[PDB]
């Protein structure tokens, strides 16, 4: 959408950057485990690698290598039903979807807030121009310029706020990124 | 004993003893060249120091613009108030003041509020700081690319202007190798899974070394336990297991 | 333009969400014409630093390349000043919408390449495994105080004159919210430094004689013989950072 | 605009701060994916076991 002084950018890395960056990450978690993030991608059998995982968490890699298509069947199962999952459940994008919903109510409540005369003679600066003489609009245009700045303000400052939350999910996000897709973590319940 | 407390530390993420010990002298030549490294790194690469210098500069540019909003009128006559005061009657100056409260009260939230938002910003970094302290130099970190790139030996904090800096000492796998493999050996009906590392060939004998470093060692029951038979597990080659007590009782 | 919005027979002109003007039927004939705001956006310089040279882009963020000495569309805007190529590299200047932009002493346009392409030769019987290491030494800089700034309210707004000091005294409390958030931040710089660095009750002493194994710690433990009895890299830290 | 000129500095300290938020939307993105030095690829047979 584009309104009056209005802009969005694009962002840098586009969704098809994004989707190969997975990609990358996702062949490294395959065909090497963990030792991509460490240094070079050192080759391992998938299954050696479960059995690394497996030793990680305090059961024994025979248990792997004994049920191994049990393992692969479950875990097939399970990953065939997130689809079903997330796809079924409503409110599962809510994280979301809640903040491309903020920003485009903020940019509407920014806008909405130009029809509004804040207290002059019509919400136009151009009809206050056209019908009072210069002297005397300069009062009734610095009431649409002080509170048009005061809204423009409040909406940079509720940006910034929402910005620093955003961060925040960023960053626990690039900390998961590592700790739980480039290696094994041993945290509880954070991956 | 400080190489024994790094020996330990390899211990820490999976290498044994043993590959300090032997090559402490290369591992003392790539720590101090690091170490020096680093000196033409911070000295010779702009930028290196900009999330330190950006905040600093951010709060020059704040009260920058916090002062030259003094030099603004916001529709008085004048931007000293002096001039008003020393001019204009005070049935007039409580007017033309009035609209320069508003605005340098204005620029003082405006101020206040991007100060309060910054600080939260510093706030956080400097709980991360902390988080870091602890979980890096104080001890050793197990999380990957928490204490930098690479497997995490230990750090070493340095203050900074409003900052501070982590050495990241981190052990990174070198030149590399491409071996044969199996999950398991079987033995005359038995399964031996190793008790750490994994089984190597290069063709013609069968090895146990330790993943994050080529050591070979030969199979044997001291290294190796067994588990079931050789029906159930999927991929297996075919290696004999020498037991140190049969040249000791033959 | 032209529009496809049947309007009905009673409507004159059409509104778009969030009251703008979207579409107006035309008086004199049964048209209905939709109205668009002529393209407009803010312009950005591209610029390699005046430091290696004056040559110099610029892109027009949201217009099409109709409106003003190569010129290419991208999604980010029509960028005229730039030549583009076709291999990828590194991105260097930001642009927008997956473009980065000097090169053969002109500034250049590309799609940004993520990383060299390496496969890995995965296999279920082959394993690689290093056969030597590196030790290796990253430096991680992190912000952990700011400087403990504090602003007059009152003297700051109303300059030594009483009688703008009572207009003051009439906005309430305003100036004692702006003391007491200044003074919160302060306190709190002092607390974020506290908890980076007071991490242990006792202050411990290195020994006389470096004798630790082939290892030298002399770049980062402190120097007795300088004034302030800092390390070498912490001279550089001190020394590179201007103010 | 010129009757706008009289307030100072607050219509590049909002399009400072924007900027600010800007940047730091690519930098988010950057820090959370681009964390490989080389872009991998999945061989073309699936018998991973
Ligand atoms: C393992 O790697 C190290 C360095 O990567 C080798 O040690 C020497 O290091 C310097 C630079 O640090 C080089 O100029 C030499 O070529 C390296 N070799 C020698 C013999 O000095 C070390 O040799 C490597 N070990 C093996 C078994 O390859
Ligand atoms: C390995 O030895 C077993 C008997 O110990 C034999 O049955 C099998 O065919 C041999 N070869 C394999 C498992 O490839
Ligand atoms: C493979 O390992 C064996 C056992 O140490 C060794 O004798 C041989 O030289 C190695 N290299 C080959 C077979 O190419
Ligand atoms: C040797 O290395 C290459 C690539 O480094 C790999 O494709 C191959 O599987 C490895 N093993 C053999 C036996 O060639
Ligand atoms: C994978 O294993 C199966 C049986 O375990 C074997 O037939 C196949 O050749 C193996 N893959 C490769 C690339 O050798
Ligand atoms: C340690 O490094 C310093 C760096 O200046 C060097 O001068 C010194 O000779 C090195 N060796 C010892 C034992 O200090």
């Amino acid at each position: 959408q584009k309104f009056n002084g209005l802009t969005v950018l694009p962002p840098l890395l586009t969704d098809e950057m994004i989707a190969q960056y997975t990609s990358a990450l996702l062949a490294g978690t395959i065909t090497s485990g963990w030792t991509f993030g460490a240094g070079p991608a050192l080759q391992i059998p998938f299954p050696m690698q479960m059995a690394y995982r497996f030793n990680g968490i305090g059961v024994t890699q025979n248990v792997l290598y004994e049920n191994q298509k049990l393992i692969a069947n479950q875990f097939n199962s399970a990953i065939g039903k997130i689809q079903d999952s997330l796809s079924s459940t409503p409110s599962a994008l809510g994280k979301l979807q809640d903040v491309v919903n903020q920003n485009a109510q903020a940019l509407n409540t920014l806008v909405k807030q130009l029809s509004s005369n804040f207290g002059a003679i019509s919400s136009v600066l151009n009809d206050i121009l056209s019908r009072l003489d210069p002297p005397e609009a300069e009062v009734q245009i610095d009431r649409l310029i002080t509170g048009r700045l005061q809204s423009l303000q409040t909406y940079v400052t509720q940006q910034l706020i929402r910005a620093a939350e955003i961060r925040a999910s960023a960053n626990l996000a690039a900390t998961k990124m590592s700790e739980c897709v480039l290696g094994q973590s041993k945290r509880v319940d954070f991956c | 004993p400080f190489p024994m407390q790094m020996a330990y530390r390899f211990n820490g993420i999976g290498v044994t003893q043993n590959v300090l010990y032997e090559n402490q002298k290369l591992i003392a030549n790539q720590f101090n060249s690091a170490i020096g490294k680093i000196q033409d790194s911070l000295s010779s690469t702009p930028s290196a120091l900009g999330k330190l210098q950006d905040v600093v500069n951010q709060n020059a540019q704040a009260l920058n613009t916090l002062v030259k909003q003094l030099s603004s009128n916001f529709g008085a006559i004048s931007s000293v108030l002096n001039d008003i005061l020393s001019r204009l009657d005070p049935p007039e100056a409580e007017v033309q003041i009035d609209r320069l409260i508003t605005g340098r009260l204005q620029s003082l939230q405006t101020y206040v509020t991007q100060q309060l938002i910054r600080a939260a910003e510093i706030r956080a970094s400097a709980n991360l700081a902390a988080t870091k302290m602890s979980e890096c130099v104080l001890g050793q970190s197990k999380r990957v690319d928490f204490c930098g790139k690479g497997y995490h030996l230990m750090s070493f904090p340095q203050s900074a202007p409003h900052g501070v800096v982590f050495l990241h000492v981190t052990y990174v796998p070198a030149q590399e190798k491409n071996f044969t493999t199996a999950p398991a050996i079987c033995h005359d009906g038995k399964a031996h899974f190793p008790r750490e590392g994994v089984f190597v060939s290069n063709g013609t004998h069968w090895f146990v070394t330790q993943r994050n470093f080529y050591e070979p060692q030969i199979i044997t029951t001291d290294n190796t336990f067994v588990s079931g038979n050789c029906d159930v597990v999927i991929g297996i080659v075919n290696n004999t297991v020498y037991d140190p007590l049969q040249p000791e009782l033959d | 333009t032209e529009s496809n919005k049947k309007f009905l027979p009673f409507q004159q002109f059409g509104r778009d969400i969030a009251d703008t003007t979207d579409a107006v039927r035309d008086p004199q004939t049964l048209e209905i014409l939709d109205i668009t705001p002529c393209s407009f956006g803010g312009v950005s310089v591209i610029t390699p630093g005046t430091n290696t040279s004056n040559q110099v882009a610029v892109l027009y963020q949201d217009v099409n390349c109709t409106e003003v000495s190569n010129v290419f569309q991208t999604r980010a805007g029509c960028l005229i000043g730039a030549e583009h190529v076709n291999n990828s590299y590194e991105c260097d200047i930001p642009i927008g919408a997956g473009i980065c932009a000097v090169a053969s002493q002109s500034i250049i346009a590309y799609t940004m390449s993520l990383g060299a392409e390496n496969s890995v030769a995965y296999s279920n019987n082959s394993i690689a495994i290093p056969t030597n290491f590196t030790i290796s030494v990253t430096t991680e800089i992190l912000p952990v105080s700011m400087t403990k700034t504090s602003v007059d309210c009152t003297m700051y707004i109303c300059g030594d004159s009483t009688e703008c000091s009572n207009l003051l005294l009439q906005y309430g409390s305003f100036c004692t919210q702006l003391n007491r958030a200044l003074t919160g931040i302060a306190v709190e710089q002092d607390k974020n430094t506290q908890e980076v660095f007071a991490q242990v009750k006792q202050i411990y002493k290195t020994p006389p004689i470096k004798d630790f194994g082939g290892f030298n710690f002399s770049q980062i433990l402190p120097d007795p013989s300088k004034p302030s009895k800092r390390s070498p890299i912490e001279d550089l830290l001190f020394n590179k950072v201007t103010l």
